[PDB]
């Protein structure tokens, strides 16, 4: 454009909250760089007694 | 099957007894005498077909979606706009109309989307964001809404107010708001929703903007909570504390209310006695709403079924004449024209070389 | 949440332009306030968990 | 009937061909009535005071004149642009004059809540306060737009002839009426 980009037209705040939920819920991740995607790492927790 | 063992059956429906599938009929209160073992699915790991769209059309597209998770609201919104966007998206003018059209076109979309789900929002808070300018997307909108005829919601009075009050900083303390600034929102709003209520049936709304309205209410309702600490301030020194830029015509509708509580006050003798003022009228409204429907059927001079006039202001000014009839008329246009008047439109040439000259 | 977080935002606080030297955008504080219900509309009010 | 009122008119417009090429510079520098910018634009307007109208003459011998208030006063006038042009030297000629536009409106001595229009005439009702505080009504028959107040006045536009202006003004009395 001829005059500056303001930053709030493209700032948004989603991703880290999907990252967050689907991680937390699914128990299994991608840590990519540090090249572990481990998985089963939370469980619902029981409720019999 | 179809059949019962020969009648008149037709029809299937599933029942059994005990985990199978056999196909109820209903000529006999039967199963077709037949029954078939239903196949499924599972214990294993909406479309495709994305078309591949035109480079410039899904930059639109990416806008689109970037522009309404600003408001972090239902994906719904996102999908049900970007597919107005793909419906926009097949004429000529639209394809042809230069990118600047193209941005405003993706802020209303997702205005008339939110106004579906009557979603607060204003034009002010979208507009921001596009480097749009007020002609350019209003004429727009206006362009694409009777395009494709469709119907949409107005925006409810009612609608704007829950999230506009709820902005406001007036609920906790702060140094820009000591504590007798602060105040309860249930009550000022209260006081704004009644204070609403009065401005449509007194015509006040209509054609006017209506943030003015809501602006002014909010003031007076917030002053009149605890007048003592709050009559000495004044329409921008409140909304700078709370962070808020208030309209010029939030001063007109103040005095259009000032006018209509005076002249609600008089209806009452021990409000009457009191001599109101635009000084002291503000710490009474507590009283006046009490009364409310009242004061209206005592000062309102139209007492028909269908003191003062309870009609819109551009009318309370009184005509100059009430619109007497008419002058409904013709004449005969077919008459010789007079060549002097002709003449007198043309320049001399005097006058000519004068021009010339001069240019 | 207290000190970690923190630590994580400091390790990498400073973000620069690709022209226009000099451009930069900076953090300086976060923060994570305490939870809350988002609301339709743009509004929202503390919950028990 | 109608509560005693039939609507004024406001506006006429009306296109005539003068029937010959026209050096729009001649006529700009000749003209004490006319002016032209032959840098930007293709035709001359001119005005004049009794019909007081004005006409915008294109080089291609094209015409179209505005202001009056009645069909004969836009023919009126339409013929003393010719007359005009005529004086100038060109052989000008007054072919084919055709009325195009015409405006009107009227008043019903009551108040209107244009939010019960909108809310039962949708398919035809445009109500936006914040970017016009008039209700714009979309009229089928006769081809007409009414704009509506909430003072009660009314402004019709479209018409080709008058009895379409009154038409409109007749079919929407009822409804206004309700
Ligand atoms: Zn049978």
């Amino acid at each position: 454009r001829a005059a500056q980009f303001d930053v709030v037209k493209h700032m948004r705040q989603d991703q880290i909250t999907n990252g967050m939920v689907n991680a937390i819920s699914t128990g299994n991740w991608s840590l990519k760089r540090f090249k572990m995607d481990r998985q089963g790492v939370t469980q619902v927790l029981s409720r019999l007694s | 099957r179809g059949r019962c063992p020969d009648c008149g059956s037709t029809e299937l429906v599933e029942d059994s007894h005990y985990s199978q599938s056999q196909l109820v009929c209903s000529d006999c209160g039967c199963v077709v005498t037949e029954g078939v073992l239903t196949t499924t699915f599972s214990d294993e790991g909406s479309t495709g077909e994305n078309e591949q769209v035109s480079r410039s059309q899904q930059r639109g597209l990416r806008r689109v979606r970037d522009l309404c998770r600003v408001l972090q609201l239902p994906p719904t919104f996102e999908d049900t706009a970007v597919a107005y966007y793909q419906q926009a998206y097949r004429h000529s003018g639209i394809r042809a109309a230069r990118l600047q059209k193209k941005e405003v076109l993706v802020g209303c979309c997702v205005l008339i989307t939110c106004r579906q789900h009557n979603w607060p929002l204003t034009m002010g808070a979208i507009c921001t964001l596009l480097y749009a300018d007020l002609d350019v997307f209003s004429s727009t909108y206006m362009q694409i809404v009777k395009l494709l005829g469709l119907d949409v919601p107005s925006l409810c009075l009612a609608e704007l107010v829950k999230t506009y009050c709820s902005s406001f900083k007036l609920f906790q303390a702060s140094p820009s708001v000591p504590a007798k600034y602060v105040e309860d929102k249930e009550k000022m709003l209260s006081r704004t929703m009644q204070l609403v209520e009065l401005a449509n049936e007194t015509w006040l709304v209509t054609g006017r903007h209506p943030l003015p309205v809501i602006t002014a209410a909010t003031f007076l309702a917030w002053q009149s909570l605890q007048p003592a600490d709050r009559l000495s301030c004044s329409l921008a020194r409140f909304c700078k504390l709370a962070n808020v830029d208030l309209p010029y015509p939030a001063s007109s509708r103040l005095q259009e209310l000032l006018a209509v509580l005076l002249r609600m006050a008089e209806q009452l003798a021990w409000l009457r006695v009191l001599r109101l003022d635009k000084r002291s009228v503000v710490k009474h409204i507590g009283d006046l709403l009490q009364h409310r429907q009242s004061l209206v059927r005592s000062a309102f001079r139209d007492g028909t079924a269908e003191p003062a006039l309870l009609l819109p202001p551009c009318m309370l000014k009184s005509p100059k004449r009430i619109c007497p009839v008419p002058p409904v008329s013709t004449v005969t246009g077919d008459e010789n024209i007079s060549d002097s008047e002709i003449e007198q439109y043309l320049r001399t040439p005097q006058e000519v070389r004068d021009f010339q000259r001069a240019q | 949440i207290n000190v970690e977080i923190k630590k994580i935002m400091k390790a990498n606080e400073k973000v620069t332009s690709d022209a226009d030297p000099m451009w930069y955008l900076k953090y300086l504080n976060i923060y994570v306030g305490l939870p809350d219900v988002e609301e339709s509309f743009n509004v929202t009010r503390p919950v028990s968990p | 009937g109608p509560s005693g009122i039939v609507p004024q008119l406001q506006n006429i417009v009306s296109t005539v061909n003068l029937g010959c090429k026209l050096d729009l510079k001649t006529i700009a520098l000749r003209a004490r009535n006319a002016e032209y910018n032959p840098k930007r634009f293709a035709a001359v307007i001119m005005r004049i005071r009794e019909p007081r109208t004005t006409a915008l003459i294109f080089s291609s011998g094209k015409m179209v004149c505005t202001g009056a208030k009645s069909e004969e006063q836009s023919r009126l006038a339409a013929r003393k642009y010719a007359r005009v042009v005529q004086k100038l030297g060109f052989p000008a000629k007054f072919l084919d004059f055709k009325i195009q536009n015409m405006v009107g409106s009227c008043d019903v001595k009551f108040p209107i809540r244009l939010e019960g229009l909108v809310l039962t005439h949708q398919q035809f009702s445009s109500y936006e306060p914040e970017l016009f505080p008039g209700l714009i009504y979309r009229m089928i028959k006769p081809r007409i737009v009414l704009l509506i107040f909430v003072s009660g006045k009314v402004v019709l536009t479209g018409a080709k002839v008058r009895a379409e202006i009154y038409e409109a003004f007749e079919n929407i009395y009822p409804i206004l009426k309700g």
